[PDB]
């Protein structure tokens, strides 16, 4: 319930799914019989978010990860929500969501 | 439907502060002190910027505002060199142009000139009458309709000479000009009427230029 | 030791229309950018010349990996294997699949025009099936001449005797573009400036000016003189012919200055022989 | 409401549509059974978004981009407001807003 | 149990296995030595969680720490309820509920 | 006594494409950032022309750890322990393992292009047909003179006689970046700013400005010559050399000015063999 | 008297990664926050420039207690126990002897930490290990920042054990050392270049921040307007203010700038005579 939390639940979902478009660009890079990443690729991620300072740097890098994460439908139905969103809201909130995503994508794969 | 030969549009990105909207002599005068050529070619004419209008009697330069410059093709070698990736001053701002681009003489069944000036005619007959008479002089044959304001009045516009101390009243109208057919529009777009070909008015364009301006 | 072949040749005086940029609308635009005094001037590119450097040595009948077919304009490969040793190309100008790799004794520069570009374009009228339509696009075109810069690593060389084909590639250079090059434009060198030397260090990088703006005739840089004369190019190591030794040879003082114990010939093809005597020389050949 | 989100809303909308007017454009420029890539258009436009240096570069390429976009109804209402927006406001601002359109962009086509 | 307490029970259980992720990267980067210290990453986690004074603080170091623990299965099981409750409730009860989680942890045999 | 030896290089002028950003897409972005008066300026990381000067110690026969393959293309340690007593990369660039770290006697600061970055996008198309990944690709290339500014702390080497290799290396530095098939740059100086002095306090840092910001000139800052002018730097412990000596020279004053009682040589063999005769005087070599 | 020596120096314009904060993943970061109008800063600690004043001490000869092994990067301890009255890093920096004469000291020398002039805004610059082969320590990232620095500090004269030893303490400043960073990639040379220095007799200083920047992606340097401000309305006693560097031309270049009250200040373009003449000053107040 509420508008605030439905928007931050499906901005969760959004998050996945760019996640998990981006973990398969991975998966397509990587070849041969080296072991393709899983949970380093997570590390990364983590770490890339926390290298981040003031507003304008972790929403280029948010929005450079959404565009990379391809096709997405819980951002296709919603956009004027989670464009307002965005461009509101302190980025320190946003990395907290962005966070919160990560830590429970992993029910997908 | 036809594009003109030995003609061609030299056109300029242009960028830097906004400028008076009759630039005129200013930029006429800037162009002449970066390229001493320019002042004794006769056969070229200076396109009116195109910007979107701004307070006063100025006029911001936008990223599709361009210095355009309509020259017989074969004489570009004389002013390529000082104008291509030079700079001007207009006032006491710097403007810097880069590489042009060509852009072919289009033929269109109906032109349109933002600005006609004819020695010694102000009222709107003998305008008229004037323009029929250099449609005379170069064998073209079309209907002359003169751009109004909302109010439905001939379109008057100035232009302003700022030569030594004292500053210059030169006056004139703006036409549309249609029934040309391809060959006579192009040779109308190529030779222009009236004088001050240089000094940002004279030259014609499309009808849809004409539109645009008397929206605003 | 490690011997190092720097030169910088100059092309002929004439109308020039080679590596086109992107053929965006009706117009075909020169490679064109900005080089000293802030000025236009028209690129081409190294690539185009490696190429033709390439097929000079495919045609002489020199081994080479890759092959032009010059009727089906597909380039094929003898060998899916790059063998450096016995291939000029591969030993030449290295090869790379993606030692399966070779950096290549031939390192080069792209090609700048002498003078500033003056703008001149010309009219053409290409072929059209709309019922015989001609529509007239617009293709530039600069007449001057175009200098660029190379550098030839000798020791680099799997074999040692590999650099005199290219040195003959160089001075009997074949046509650069191919298609693209709208009149035939000859980028056979008309003055070369060329030093044999065992640093790595070379101040021979662009020396040709022009005097005037609009001229067909090419002067030595001011800079390249004064290096020469003040002793920082070894007059042994300098190796200077073509067009440029007329006008070197009329200055004033130019037997008392350095830059005439300096190997200057008046004949690209003489001074082209002694050079690679020397290099013979030097290289065990 | 505080129109500056208004302002931002009609720049996305007619960024998608200038993008989908350049998808077409590309649509138009291929031929013969190869199938269209759709996603590498997405991908080769945020590359070329990334590729700028501030201020001249990416201000003439998003205007040159929007131009391209071919008829642009929104545009044409909203010539002079979203000029203006393009002439202040930071570049990577820009950027931004850019990216989270490419992002929202799919549900049209 | 009610609901409340059954989300709690969860966070608890996410808590926990993101501090077994947590501890067994320890373990792994310090695998030199008798023995990696196991109270001394206790004191450390008690020490980093009261020094966050402020919600944004905490939900940030809530968020960095849940995600640095890994899969965190039972964050897979409950995406929205979880992120609802890390969201909602106030920082002071998260920190009340996270240090019990510390207290109430059995570390692997 | 504690002897350094700094100094700030410039380059000569050419086309430019060493060291590239992240490489994915179709533009090979060139490693560029701001600069002074807020323009873009291109890059050249200090870690490529570390990596120069320990090749051209390779190549020279001088007992180096680190060996490049120029085969294989990758890099060989002699020794699996650094020995900074033995080896000349070791004593000069330090090393760490992760005594197993050292610090160096070479500090190197990034070199900055002198004229701001605008256009000049290259085609990169591959022959014909086949318009694979290996189509149509772009890459940036600037045409200017880098600068960059090093700085030797000449008692922290394990040996005091291998400054002068060196000074050798940073004379005749071998090829810098990467894009040399078609970018062919020589890194070497052509003006140079040498500071032999016993004090931590350097004030000729990246001291070359341009006076047009699209020629291919340089001058030498305002700031730099108002700090020799004012009492700054010891004009005994200037060294000052390369094509800057003649725009130096025809400068009015120059006579009265303090900056004529520095060691200001033409010719940068000169130069260079006087400072290493200084050197050697200093370090009892 | 209680003499204090207050100042602000300005570093050169150049790349520098001078103090980094924690590893993170494979991006070493500057150590950033907020300084002015919301915008975010680069800074150097405080601790990096009192570690080069200590081993400026040290390789100028004089005795310090801390000796840089320079060759094992390990410190050691000539003396266990403390002694201000001999060694001079004791005397000015302090120690603080925790485990269990005076066992603390506080020193005579207070620093601030180094602001960047600059805002930072971008600049990576991509790290390789090149070669063929990759792994995981192949692709790293480092941040730089082209930009001046300009940091605050103060003395207490009179605290000093040897009140001679201001003198080398000013000569280090001068003639800083390499201030803790990537010098192998990233030479930024910690050499004052404006120095605006007040040697007063009381606590108020007003000096703390004087330089401010224009244009704000610029190399350039000049006075903050405030700093203007509290020279000419009365405050900060000119005949106590020694302004020396760069910025002595700007300052020059100042209209009414002989009426100004700035120019009774002791400024000398030339850094070497300002600095003979403070240390004269000082001397002869000091007694030495």
């Amino acid at each position: 319930n509420s508008e605030e939390d439905k928007q931050y639940l499906i901005f969760i979902k959004v998050f996945q799914q760019a996640m998990k478009g981006n973990f398969a660009k991975i998966y397509a890079k990587t070849e041969e019989g080296k072991d393709p990443p899983i949970k380093k690729k997570v590390e990364r991620l983590r770490a890339e978010l926390n290298y981040c300072y003031d507003e304008l740097s972790f929403k280029e890098y948010l929005s450079d990860f959404l565009v990379r994460g391809g096709l997405n439908k819980y951002f296709n139905e919603h956009q004027e929500e989670i464009a307002l969103l965005i461009k509101k809201s302190p980025w320190q909130e946003i990395r907290i969501w962005s966070l919160l995503a990560i830590a429970s994508y992993k029910p997908k794969d | 439907l036809i594009q003109s030969e030995e003609y061609v549009d030299l056109t300029f990105k242009l960028r830097g502060a906004p400028i008076p909207l009759d630039n005129g002599y200013l930029t006429y005068a800037a162009l002449s002190r970066i390229c001493p050529p320019l002042h004794e070619l006769k056969s070229i004419g200076i396109h009116p910027i195109a910007g979107i209008p701004t307070r006063n009697n100025l006029l911001e330069l936008t990223a599709q505002s361009r210095l355009k410059i309509r020259i017989y093709h074969q004489q570009i070698p004389l002013i390529y060199p000082y104008l291509a990736g030079q700079a001007f001053h207009i006032g006491q701002n710097f403007y810097q142009l880069d590489i042009p681009d060509y852009k072919p003489l289009i033929s269109s069944e109906s032109v349109y000139s933002r600005l006609v000036i004819i020695k010694g005619f102000q009222d709107s007959t003998n305008f008229i009458e004037a323009v029929q008479r250099q449609m005379d002089n170069l064998g073209i044959q079309g209907k002359i309709e003169l751009l109004t304001r909302q109010d439905g009045t001939p379109q008057r516009r100035q232009l302003t000479i700022n030569k030594e101390g004292k500053q210059f009243k030169v006056r004139g109208f703006g036409v549309k000009i249609s029934e040309l057919n391809p060959e006579d529009s192009l040779t109308l777009q190529e030779q222009g009427i009236g004088g001050k070909r240089k000094m940002m008015c004279g030259i014609f364009v499309p009808a849809t230029r004409s539109k645009e301006e008397e929206e605003t | 030791p490690n011997y190092y072949l720097y030169g910088t040749v100059l092309t002929r005086y004439g109308l020039a229309s080679l590596n086109h940029d992107i053929r965006r609308g009706n117009k075909t635009i020169l490679q064109k950018g900005y080089w000293n005094n802030g000025k236009i001037h028209s690129f081409v590119g190294s690539s185009a010349i490696r190429w033709a450097l390439r097929f000079y040595l495919q045609k002489q009948g020199y081994l080479v990996n890759r092959v032009w077919d010059e009727e089906e304009h597909i380039n094929r490969l003898t060998s899916e294997d790059f063998d450096p040793e016995k291939f000029y190309d591969d030993d030449i100008f290295g090869f790379a699949l993606l030692p399966n790799q070779r950096m290549g004794a031939l390192g080069m520069n792209m090609a700048v025009s002498l003078t500033p570009y003056d703008g001149a374009v010309k009219l053409g009228a290409k072929s059209g099936r709309e019922k015989d339509s001609t529509s007239l696009h617009f293709t530039e075109y600069h007449a001057t001449r175009y200098q660029y810069y190379f550098g030839i690593d000798a020791t680099h060389l799997k074999d040692f005797s590999r650099i005199l084909p290219m040195i003959d590639g160089i001075m009997n250079l074949p046509k650069v573009g191919g298609s693209s090059n709208i009149f035939n434009y000859p980028f056979c060198p008309d003055s070369l400036v060329f030093q044999w030397t065992n640093h790595f260090a070379s101040y021979i990088s662009y020396c040709f000016e022009y005097c005037d703006p609009k001229s067909k005739e090419a002067k030595l840089s001011q800079e390249f003189i004064d290096e020469v004369e003040c002793g920082q190019i070894d007059p042994s190591k300098l190796w200077i012919g073509g067009t440029i030794v007329k006008d070197l040879q009329q200055l004033d003082n130019f037997e008392s200055s350095p830059l005439n114990k300096a190997h200057i010939y008046r004949n690209r093809n003489e001074m082209i022989e002694a050079l690679k005597t020397v290099i013979k020389r030097d290289l065990g050949l």
